[PDB]
Order: C-alpha cells, then sequence, then structure tokens
DNA sequence: CGAAACGACGGCCAGTGCCA
DNA sequence: TTTGTGGCACTGGCCGTCGTTTCG
C-alpha cells in the first residue's frame, strides 16, 4: 500500500496503467488492482492469510483466476499517455518551426498549443526566456 | 494508517486546524500523502471527523457508524520554492534542502 | 414560577514581540 | 555595540461556561 499513499493529485490516478495488470481498463473495481492482490496475500505469508481467499473459490495468487490477457500499457516509462508576441512560432505544427532544441523540445511544443506564452507555470525557468533569446538573433 | 484515521482519532479538541496544517508542512503527515493534497483535505476531513464521533455518540459503532473515509481530495503538487517556504514556517529552520539549491 | 436557549466574556492556548 | 538568542508577556481565535431574558 505504499505506492498509494504516495498519491499526489491525479498523479497516482494514472499509475495503475503504469503498472499495470489489467483487463482492457476496468473490468471490476475502481482499481488499483495491486490493492486487492495484497489483501488476498495477507500479512507477508501466511498460509492462513493466502488461503483464505482461495478457500472461498501475492503476484503468483492473482495469476490464478484473474483477467490477464489484454496487453495495456507497459512501464514505468512507456507513456500513453497519460490519455485514458516572439511565442513558439511562427505559426505552429510540431515539430517545431524557429526553435527548439532538437531533442524532447518538440514533445513540449507538441504539447503546448495553445495560447498563453510566459507563462511561467512550473514554475520557472528558460521557455519564454529562450524564444527571447531567438528574437534576439534576429 | 492514514489522516482520516488520524483525525478521527485524535481530535480537533486535541490538535487543532492551526496545528494539523503545520504538522502537515513540516511533513509528519508525508507518509499518507502529497502535501498540497492533504492540507486541501483537512477541512473536508475534519468535518467526516467530527461526523464520525457523532455516529458513535448515538448508537452505532463501526460499519453503520462510519462511512469510511473518503479518498483525499486532489490538488497540484508543491514547487520546492513554496514547500520549502512552508517547512521553515513549520520547523523554524529550512529542513530538508535549501531554495537555492533548485 | 421554572426551564431553556442565546449572547456575553473569560481564559486558554498558541503565535508573536520584546527585552535582557 | 550592533547582533543573535532564549525567556516571558501580549494579542487574537476559538471554545466553553455562566447569566440573563424570554417563553411556557
Amino acid at each position: 500500500h505504499h505506492h498509494h499513499h504516495h498519491k499526489a493529485g491525479e498523479a497516482q490516478d494514472l499509475a495503475e496503467g503504469w503498472r499495470a495488470f489489467l483487463e482492457a481498463l476496468k473490468p471490476t473495481l475502481r482499481a488499483f488492482v495491486r490493492e486487492a492482490r495484497p489483501h488476498l496475500e495477507g500479512k507477508t505469508l501466511v498460509l492462513r492469510f493466502p488461503e483464505s481467499k482461495a478457500f472461498h473459490h501475492l503476484l503468483p495468487l492473482a495469476r490464478a483466476q484473474f483477467g490477464v490477457e489484454e496487453l495495456a500499457f507497459v512501464l514505468e516509462k512507456k507513456s500513453l499517455s497519460g490519455a485514458s508576441p516572439p511565442w513558439e512560432a511562427e505559426e505552429g505544427e510540431d515539430p517545431s518551426e524557429e526553435l527548439r532544441r532538437l531533442a524532447r523540445l518538440l514533445g513540449g511544443r507538441l504539447l503546448w498549443v495553445r495560447k498563453p506564452k510566459a507563462p511561467e507555470a512550473e514554475e520557472p525557468v528558460s521557455e519564454d526566456g529562450i524564444g527571447g533569446n531567438g528574437i534576439m538573433p534576429p | 494508517k492514514s489522516l482520516g484515521d488520524f483525525l478521527k482519532r485524535l481530535p480537533e479538541q486535541v490538535v487543532n486546524k492551526r496545528a494539523l496544517e503545520s504538522l502537515v508542512k513540516a511533513g509528519a503527515l508525508d507518509a499518507f500523502g502529497d502535501r498540497a493534497r492533504l492540507l486541501a483535505s483537512l477541512e473536508p476531513l475534519l468535518r467526516w471527523a467530527a461526523e464520525t464521533r457523532e455516529r458513535g455518540r448515538s448508537g452505532l459503532v463501526g460499519l453503520f457508524a462510519e462511512v469510511e473515509e473518503p479518498p483525499l481530495v486532489e490538488a497540484s503538487p508543491l514547487d520546492e520554492i513554496t514547500m520549502l517556504r512552508y517547512e521553515k514556517e513549520a520547523l523554524g529552520i529550512y529542513v530538508s534542502g535549501h531554495p537555492v539549491l533548485r
């Protein structure tokens, strides 16, 4: 339950996908599912604890009788996404057409449109400043 | 076990809202969540904590004397500048990092 | 005539400011 | 002497008690 405790806004809201181990999104519970799996296990081992749920019917008890054959997300890094005066500019696509440098910036640009500037928004530092620098070697 | 478990157990009588705020800011409740999320969830869970007592204080026991704590009310994560500003307020000294190191 | 309910006020605790 | 620190007194916010005024 340590990962559930770290919850910060919608951060762990978009974290069950990052695990993953679901069924085509969400059959059963307002998952996480990883909160029903340790409860089934109980404490640490302990056989009364695993057994309990088993008599009524950590990771491999779940593998026994559970919705697994779907595959959504992977890492831990994969993303996707978590969808379910100077400015850019010029214009704007993306990819960028005035700046920017050249790795992992388009992604930011892609995210960006539109249309505030500044603002700065989390909290600093660069972005408007760099734009300024370019309007600067006009 | 949780922020709700903390509030219903230690009432506002003992640990008041002013004290609870800095207890979150200082980091005493970091084991239950994000500071911004916890601070926001204070007054809602305080009402819930006071509501849990009167259920027990007029019959009932647990299952019907407590609709278990709701999920922590959502909020944006704090930036280090405003986070370390709260730590200085709550502990009187820049505990755990200096704003300049960001 | 007696009970209740509302408002005043103390004090208590805490957050602060001062002074030694 | 111009600076920091530790103790203690003052204000404000909330809380709980008591006293008065009203209603039955």
